[PDB]
């Protein structure tokens, strides 16, 4: 019973009624039913007095609930700085895990907060830790924009400068096949031309069996298709995917690369997972115009 | 216009799903918190009716899209934080290559401060020895890229993606998913340029829950659009 409004009192910031649940007898490390602490509470909700009275009577620094996350995973997502470095002053894992695999410098780096990104590297975080899905902290970064951080992250690596605008081998890929190329298709014409010229593979499949000029064409970016057509695409690709460009093109309504992709040979005979022609989707879609287009080209 | 505004916090989740697949019925409940700005869901299932006639991480995709981080510079492409309050429809067929589907069909809205996903779940044409009803399927889950579109009607959405789950002997059983969702509301929704969705998941137990359950950590994250 002591538990429970210790757990309520971290949990609203009553600092005064922490201090008197304690001289009551409360046990500091009280959890619920998902494994949640009072020291979870207060480190998430930004409550450093109660943080640091918890410590003080002994809370378990690196207690884990449910979902492996301890009080500085939380404190570090939620952006907590002060709170962040009390923990680790009492001894938090810098390099505790999530059950997805995330550290305090993965969180801190998805969720956008350079300062505690630069504390945890200072406490020994583990710039290369992988998470179950094979991503870094600096991966984390990039693909949720967060390019500054992306930026510290790279050069405490030791690969100097420049991460903030990825970090270039242009053939990595991650575990669901995507390649730098694929994700510059959408809409970063300039980095799809860069990655061309610096090797790019420009028909890398992912996972799914989508090229770069699927998601291209999914996205309506006309001069990437071009480029990626200059550079070799296969305007017909699918395999796995179970549809081409042009499948993609006729749904959404983008005449211009219709015309583009039918001029480097599209198959306007291609039948999807359905059996859809792209002349079908057209027509499916409401696309006249393109209907028309690829009824000529029949 | 405000939905976002409900969601700058942490919110208390419950999910409830009524399921039929050939015939075995069953239900499950979901209880815990989402975090949208960090595209954050900690998560605990159970099934109340004894144990689960299907593998749990076939129900995965049917146990909350709203609680997706949508960065600053896409605000404008979420559709499932711009339908609330009142909330969305959310339906889907999920074909499991050579075995059965799912049909679904779930309202996701606000119940006073907690996000509510109420679902319905039918199940038809699988092999009683197959890796669905066989219990074949690992207890574990993949990362998954979510695509998303504006629906041709101008009133939703439609979202397509292929589930992978890996099977006990080393192979993949994949689940293709077609989904739309249309709002509950009459107010305005944003209608979204497509873009993807990027997921990661991991499936735990708790070693003081006697019943058949899930324990689901999930991050998702939008992408696509850019500056
Ligand atoms: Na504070």
């Amino acid at each position: 019973d002591l538990g429970k409004k210790l757990l309520e009192a971290a949990r609203a910031g009553q600092d005064d009624e922490v201090r008197i649940l304690m001289a009551n007898g409360a046990d500091v490390n009280a959890a619920d039913d998902v494994g949640v602490t009072p020291l979870h509470l207060a480190a998430q909700r930004g409550h450093l007095e109660i943080v640091e009275v918890l410590l003080k009577y002994g809370a378990d620094v690196n207690a884990a609930d449910l979902w492996g996350q301890t009080p500085l995973h939380l404190a570090a997502t939620a952006g907590h700085l002060e709170i962040v470095e009390v923990l680790l002053k009492n001894g938090a894992d810098v390099n505790a895990r999530d059950n997805i695999g995330h550290t305090p410098l993965h969180l801190a780096a998805w969720a956008g907060h350079l300062e505690i990104v630069e504390v945890l590297l200072k406490y020994g975080a583990d710039v290369n830790a992988q998470d179950k899905f094979g991503k870094t902290p600096f991966d984390l970064a990039i693909d949720n924009g967060n390019e500054d951080i992306a930026e510290v992250l790279q050069k405490a690596a030791g690969g100097g400068s420049g991460g903030g605008s990825g970090g270039g081998d242009v053939n990595a890929y991650d575990e669901v096949g995507w390649t730098p190329l694929h994700k510059a298709a959408w809409g970063h014409l300039e980095k799809v031309e860069d990655l061309l010229k610096n090797g790019a593979d420009v028909n890398a499949a992912d996972i799914d069996g989508y090229t770069p000029l699927h998601l291209a064409a999914f996205s309506g970016h006309l001069e990437i298709v071009e480029v990626l057509l200059k550079y070799g695409a296969d305007v017909n690709a699918d395999d796995q995917a179970g549809f081409t460009p042009l499948h993609l093109a006729a749904i959404f309504g983008h005449l211009e690369i219709v015309e583009v992709l039918l001029k480097n040979g599209a198959d306007v005979n291609a039948q999807d997972k359905f059996g859809k022609t792209p002349f079908d989707l057209a027509i499916d879609n409401g696309n006249e115009d393109i209907a028309e287009i690829l009824q000529k080209a029949a | 216009s405000k939905g976002e505004e409900l969601f700058t916090g942490v919110v208390p989740i419950l999910v409830e799903l009524d399921g039929d697949v050939n015939g075995h019925k069953f239900s499950v409940s979901g209880e815990g918190e989402g975090d949208a700005t960090y595209g954050k869901l900690t998560l605990k299932f159970i099934c109340t009716t004894g144990k689960l006639p299907v593998p749990w991480p076939t129900l995965v995709t049917t146990l909350v899209q709203c609680f997706s981080r949508y960065p600053d510079h896409m605000k404008q492409h979420d559709f499932f934080k711009s339908a609330m309050p009142e909330g969305y429809v959310q339906e889907r067929t999920i074909f499991f290559k050579d075995d059965g589907n799912y049909k679904t069909r779930a309202e996701v809205k606000f119940e006073g401060d907690t996000l509510v996903n109420r679902i319905e779940l039918k199940g038809i044409d699988f092999k009683e020895d197959g890796n669905i009803l066989g219990h074949k399927l690992e207890y574990n889950y993949n990362s998954h890229n979510v695509y998303i579109m504006a629906d041709k009607q101008k009133n939703g959405i439609k979202v397509n993606f292929k589930i992978r789950h890996n099977i006990e002997d080393g192979s993949v059983q994949l689940a293709d998913h077609y989904q739309q969702n249309t709002p509950i509301g009459d107010g305005p929704v944003l209608l979204p340029d497509n873009h993807y969705l990027s997921t990661q998941s991991a499936l735990s137990k708790d070693p003081n829950e006697k019943r058949d359950h899930m324990v689901l950590l999930e991050f998702v994250t939008a992408a696509g659009i850019t500056l």
